[PDB]
């Protein structure tokens, strides 16, 4: 009880540590970037958008946690309630659709398909990705209805309605995250078939290779990491009906998990933010 | 007697050393110590011409300081209306290798050349519609660098092969080759009466041509690289060069030797493209760090930095009136920078 | 002033001996210009023989020079020096020192070109017996 | 004989450009001073134009 | 004024039109790949010129220019051999091509120092640090006659070759003398150590030994501007 407390209540606190860090590293060099004349491209645009909405999520997911402690009284005001559950689920819905964004830039850009309709995506990819945040706009809608009309329901007759809801979100998250992991399996088949024609074609290495292979390691490791820990979380809340008195410190956690991991994830990948990231290094010692 | 000729050619080459060294009473920076400075000059992009697909080699602005003619090295030539930043024509090019663009003072013909040998003349004030190809002037065997219109009729086009020549239009036929050129001629200028015209090549040396007669009349050394921008001063006797040594140098016709060279240790690019302003205090030079960098002419103090283009500013050119000044780099962007009190 | 390379030394040198070709230039800075050593052999065109960086750090030659020959650059002098080891009768050859188009670069082209600038006269080396 | 008539078309160009008038550094230097000066007041990138007047508004 | 105003139209009119135009056109030129050929006067190039030129249709004054569709994927290759043997000025007009197809004879033995030195001057240009080579080591057949014929050993140029090993990685055909591979990998690693020894992450040099076969080249050469491609994409977007 109160050991699992204090222990996710720490892990909260490192979240939102490696979070500011992370999302302010980002934000900061792109600004950086920007002010001083420097070249802005798409990706770092798209980079920019996420860090923002990510760092709104982290702050929005730590005030939850600060009202739920220092001043636990705002929290259940079934008002106040309702309004954070609705700003969480439309913050994280731009944040997580953005992340499937910046997904479908790498794929609609980097994989190298042969069918008809890659290629006719292929050459519109800012309008693929705006209409693809303008069109998931219905599943926003949709969930922000499911979500207010449950917590209304529950409000007429609510750790099972808590739970309820908490799984309601994580299935509004799981779709962007499925086709996200989807499309990036897609775009390693590519390489995978590419590196094979050029193997038949004779084609030399370098270090360059070697990084791209690195992060690559790194985005597989952190997908596979948040699917299984997700789907821990959703067998969690459906199946333990002891109601998991403390689910709501495990709720915030495993929100705030996504934007600071894979803000982690998108520095180490991303070059400029690696160099970056080497000369802050650098310039510690 | 090979050796009489190269030892009597020396021997000339002393005797104008001699006489420049005797004509050389006093230095420039000298003269002009008691002026007053120009002060930092910042002028603003007041207007952006987007719509070229591949970078922008050369452009030329009309005498009416409106329209301007653009070369991208994807086969455009566009003609610009400055004003409104709107598209009046947009030329294909039968080769996509541009690199040179003319606008005739007459505002009728668009000249362009490059790779292909050819300076092709088009007629835009066609009797119909559209815009063709008026003409193809072809005998030159090496790159067009650069081509201007004398009249309505006559072009001097400079070439890859060590030659400037003269074309008539109708006649379609070179009337007066300029040779003597040791490397590739790549800039060339005419002055404001077009009787002379100054050309800059790749020998590090500048020559002052007669478009009559057609001999060279003073040959203009002190370069280290290859002259690749020429620029007339407005009162037609002085011009301005600028080479790959990172040095803008002004020559003068009847002093025939330099007058001072404007370079800075900071940059060490060469330099793309030289324009004088109208008053010729000002030399607005192109560079390859990105930017352009404007000197003063009768000093040699760095006045301002046109910043603001991703890549090499190819072209550069100050309107007849004076009041703007229009860049175009490789980056598919001309800019139009104004200044304001 | 003019670019100017003039080269000296050269001469008819028995097979195996040694020469030095000392190509002093003037009217440019001597210092940030890569200076390579071309040789046109008679009745062939010109080849490229041996480059040296502004700083003299960089060192190349082909694989007739590669041990025989050796390049130096003295800055304060503006002097270029090819020392000429072991001399054979396929060197026989017009040895022209060229100053590579731009300064502070590497990347430059035109040094073995039937005209070129910024080339000098020469000095014939032949090592005829 | 290309070398011959290559030098021979050397010294003739250069004997015609060393029989040139030229005139002192300092003559020409002020010549150049003088139109700087008398035409500084029309140069609109020296002296900004007002916005009036300026087309680039 | 009206009149004014209908001129102020017809010129957005005219302005909408060619942006149209412009589009379509921008359309095709990211359709389209820029090669350029390059290389001396024994090199075969003109001959891959024209063997690509009537294998797949092409346009058929100066540069010598092509186009063709390989499996819908337009590609523009051009050889500039109207100009004089001063290059230092008209590659710049070469910064943006897709790939820079260096045909180097490598049968010859004596003008392949001059081939490398050529290689070395396209490697190192500002305007070329971003522009991948696709080197096309041609000839291979009269190499091969050369090398087995003897006569004229390779080693008398390039002594390296007396201390050169076959590479463990190798590929030999199936029929084929060691000797034969030896040179041949000998001079592909001497153009590989030119490329190396140089910058690296901004462009990448490709060998091809240049066979009878037409297929296989243009395979080659597509299957290389791919790699570009994907290599170029994956620096935009920041993941090299
Ligand atoms: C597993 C992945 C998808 C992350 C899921 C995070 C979701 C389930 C989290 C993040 C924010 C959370 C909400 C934050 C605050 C409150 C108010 C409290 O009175 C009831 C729980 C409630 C309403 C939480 C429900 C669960 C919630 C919506
Ligand atoms: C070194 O980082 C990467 C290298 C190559 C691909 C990707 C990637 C990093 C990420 N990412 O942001 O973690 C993605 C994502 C995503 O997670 O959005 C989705 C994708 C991806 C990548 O390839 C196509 O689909
Ligand atoms: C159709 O080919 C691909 C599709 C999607 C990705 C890649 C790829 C081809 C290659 N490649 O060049 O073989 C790479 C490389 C590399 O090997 O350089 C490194 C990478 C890659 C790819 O994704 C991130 O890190």
């Amino acid at each position: 009880g109160g050991v699992i407390k204090s222990i996710f209540t720490f892990v909260l606190i490192v979240e939102f540590i490696i979070g500011n860090l992370g999302n302010s590293f980002i934000a900061l060099v792109n600004c950086i970037d920007w002010v001083k004349g420097r070249k802005i491209s798409s990706v770092d645009r798209i980079l920019t958008a996420l860090a923002i909405s990510r760092i709104s999520l982290v702050w929005l997911i730590f005030g939850s946690w600060c009202v739920s402690v220092f001043f636990p009284a705002l929290f259940a005001t079934e008002k106040m309630f309702r309004m954070l559950t609705n700003i969480w689920t439309v913050i994280n819905h731009f944040s997580v659709w953005l992340a499937t964004g910046l997904g479908t830039f790498y794929f609609l850009k980097i994989a190298n398909f042969s069918n008809s309709i890659f290629l006719y995506l292929k050459w519109r990819v800012k309008k693929v990705v705006l209409v693809l945040l303008l069109v998931t706009s219905v599943f926003l809608f949709l969930n922000i209805a499911l979500i207010n009309i449950h917590i209304n329901a529950s409000i007429n007759g609510f750790t099972r309605f808590s739970s309820l809801i908490v799984l309601t979100s994580t299935v509004f998250i799981f779709i962007p995250f499925t086709l996200s992991l989807a499309m990036f399996l897609l775009l390693i088949f590519s390489m995978w078939k590419h590196r094979k024609k050029m193997q038949h074609t004779v084609k030399i290495s370098g270090d360059a290779s070697t990084k791209a292979h690195r992060g690559v390691k790194s985005v597989i490791t952190f997908f596979l990491l948040y699917a299984i820990f997700s789907l821990s979380f959703f067998i969690s809340v459906w199946t333990s009906e002891r109601l998991e008195e403390n689910l709501i410190i495990l709720s915030q956690v495993m929100g705030m998990a996504y934007p600071s991991c894979h803000s982690c994830v998108l520095i180490l990948g991303n070059k400029k933010l690696r160099q970056a990231s080497l000369s802050v290094l650098l310039w510690l010692r | 007697e090979l050796d009489q000729l190269r030892q009597e050619a020396e021997q000339l080459k002393n005797q104008i050393r001699d006489a420049r060294k005797a004509c050389a009473d006093a230095t420039l920076s000298q003269i002009t110590n008691n002026i007053d400075p120009v002060g930092r000059i910042q002028m603003r992009t007041r207007r952006t011409l987007r719509g070229h697909l591949a970078k922008i080699y050369a452009m030329h602005w009309g005498t009416d300081s409106r329209l301007l003619v653009s070369a991208s090295q994807d086969g455009k030539l566009i003609i610009w209306d400055s004003y409104t930043t709107n598209k009046v024509h947009a030329i294909p090019l039968r080769s996509s290798w541009v690199m040179t663009c003319a606008y005739a003072p007459s505002g009728n013909y668009v000249a362009c050349g490059g790779l292909d040998n050819i300076c092709s003349i088009y007629n835009l004030k066609t009797r119909e519609g559209n815009v063709r190809v008026s003409r193809e002037l072809a005998g030159h065997t090496g790159y067009l660098s650069c081509c201007r219109f004398l009249d309505d009729n006559q072009i001097v086009t400079s070439s890859g092969d060590t030659t400037c020549a003269l074309w008539d239009i109708e006649t379609g036929q070179q009337t007066t080759t300029f040779t003597g050129h040791t490397g590739d001629v790549m800039s060339l200028s005419l002055a404001p009466d077009t009787r002379l015209f100054v050309s800059g090549a790749c020998d590090a040396s500048a020559k002052l041509w007669d478009v009559r007669e057609g001999m060279c009349r003073q040959t203009f050394t002190g370069h280290e690289s290859d002259i690749n921008a020429i620029c007339f001063f407005p009162n037609g006797n002085a011009f301005a060069t600028g080479s790959d040594d990172a040095t803008c140098r002004l020559f003068d016709l009847r002093a025939d030797q330099e007058l001072m060279t404007y370079s800075h240790d900071n940059i060490i690019c060469g330099i793309t493209s030289v324009s004088f302003s109208k008053s010729g205090r000002l030399l607005l030079a192109g560079y390859d760090d990105f930017n352009c960098n404007v000197w003063d002419a009768l000093k040699a103090d760095r006045a301002g930095v046109l910043a603001g283009h991703d890549n090499r500013v190819s072209c550069l050119g100050v309107t007849d009136d004076g009041m703007a000044v229009a860049t175009g780099s490789w980056d598919s962007f001309l800019k139009i920078w104004n200044g304001s009190s | 002033m003019q670019v100017q390379l003039q080269e000296s030394g050269g001469g008819l040198v028995q097979p195996g001996g040694s020469l030095r070709l000392s190509c002093a230039a003037s009217g440019f800075t001597f210092s940030n210009y890569k200076m390579n050593w071309v040789r046109q052999a008679p009745g062939k065109g010109l080849e490229w023989v041996s480059d040296i960086s502004q700083s003299g750090a960089s060192i190349s030659y082909t694989g007739s020079v590669k041990g025989r020959f050796t390049i130096s650059r003295d800055n304060a002098k503006n002097t270029l020096y090819l020392q000429m080891n072991s001399l054979k009768p396929e060197d026989t050859a017009v040895y022209y020192c060229a100053r590579c188009p731009a300064p502070f670069t590497r990347d430059c082209f035109d040094v073995t070109s039937t005209t070129y600038a910024y080339r000098g006269q020469g000095t014939q080396v032949t090592v005829s017996s | 004989t290309a070398s011959i008539a290559q030098a021979r078309k050397l010294v003739e160009q250069l004997k015609m450009e060393a029989n040139i008038d030229r005139i002192k550094v300092s003559k020409a230097a002020a010549d150049l001073m003088a139109y700087c000066e008398a035409h500084a007041k029309e140069d609109p990138l020296l002296t900004p134009v007002p916005a009036s007047e300026n087309p680039f508004r | 004024t009206e009149d004014q105003r209908n001129e102020e139209k017809a010129q957005r009119e005219a302005n909408k039109k060619i942006e149209k135009q412009l589009q379509k056109d921008k359309q095709v030129y990211r359709a389209t790949h820029r090669l350029l050929l390059l290389g001396a006067d024994n090199s075969g190039k003109s001959t891959i010129v024209k063997q690509m030129r009537i294998l797949h249709g092409g346009s058929g004054s100066g540069i010598f220019e092509t186009k063709f569709q390989v499996d819908k994927v337009n590609f523009h290759m051009f050889d500039v051999g109207g100009q004089r043997d001063e290059r230092r000025k008209w590659i710049q007009c070469f910064n943006d091509v897709t790939a820079i197809i260096f045909v180097v004879d490598s049968s010859d033995y004596n003008r392949l120092q001059e081939a490398l030195n050529d290689f070395k001057s396209i490697w190192n240009n500002r305007w070329l640090r971003t522009i991948s080579v696709i080197l096309f080591l041609n000839k291979q057949d009269l190499l091969a006659e050369k090398v087995l014929a003897g006569k004229s050993k390779i080693e008398d140029y390039f002594p390296e070759f007396a201390r050169y090993t076959t590479p463990e990685d190798a590929t030999p055909e199936p029929g084929e003398d060691p000797r034969v591979t030896r040179a041949k990998y000998f001079i592909r690693d001497e153009f590989l150590r030119i490329s190396t020894a140089s910058g690296d992450g901004r462009h990448y040099c490709y060998p091809h030994f240049t066979c009878a076969v037409d297929t296989q080249n243009v395979k080659f050469v597509f299957d290389a501007v791919t790699d570009i491609i994907i290599k170029e994409n994956l620096k935009d977007c920041g993941l090299f």
